[PDB]
């Protein structure tokens, strides 16, 4: 039940006492701690909560321009029914995503507070579109380790880019 | 916020 602290420097995302995955995050060319302000690059520095109760499928919000609705857990993607663009756009989703939500006003008013939107997603492109994508492992780890307690479940993630490193993990498809 |  106790409360897990992951944290994200542009390359590693830990699960203190478990394990270290692959992650990445931003944009091809803003994958930088330096771009953090800009729209779609690597997500600010700061603490985020995470939304962890799986709720089923992500809503739709408008099916002919792939558009998919906001929601507050862990969600899965509907690829199976993807056609035409949405086989390209949903494919940078992956198949299951969590909501992030800023933690602090330090955070939550960092670069004018104009970025938001933020989840962890298991694509395997090497990019994301001002997200955290990670290896689809952690998805696996997060279910066997929340499925067999009974009591509270809390997960946190602190952002921290130690060096200008670039924040990209290499978690594009081998 | 979008992604796309």
């Amino acid at each position: 039940m106790m409360a897990v602290r992951l944290t994200f420097d542009g390359q590693k995302l830990t699960w203190p006492g478990i394990g270290i995955f692959k992650a990445t995050t931003g944009l091809p060319d803003l994958q930088w701690p330096d771009k953090q302000c800009v729209p779609d690059a690597a997500i600010p520095e700061g603490n985020y909560k995470l939304f962890i109760q799986f709720q089923g499928e992500a809503p739709i919000r408008n099916a002919a321009d792939c558009d998919l609705g906001p929601s507050w857990g862990w969600s899965t993607i509907p690829r199976g029914q993807a056609a035409g663009t949405c086989e390209i756009y949903w494919a940078n989703w992956g198949y299951n995503r969590i909501r992030l939500e800023s933690a602090d006003e330090k955070t939550r008013k960092a670069c004018g507070g104009k970025r938001g939107g933020f989840y962890i997603h298991d694509s395997t492109k090497g990019y994301s579109h001002g997200c955290i994508e990670v290896e689809p492992v952690f998805f696996r780890i997060l279910k066997q380790e929340t499925e067999k307690e009974n009591g509270e479940k809390t997960f946190t993630v602190n952002v921290k880019y130690v060096s200008g490193q670039q924040t990209n993990g290499g978690t594009k498809q081998g | 916020h979008h992604h796309h």
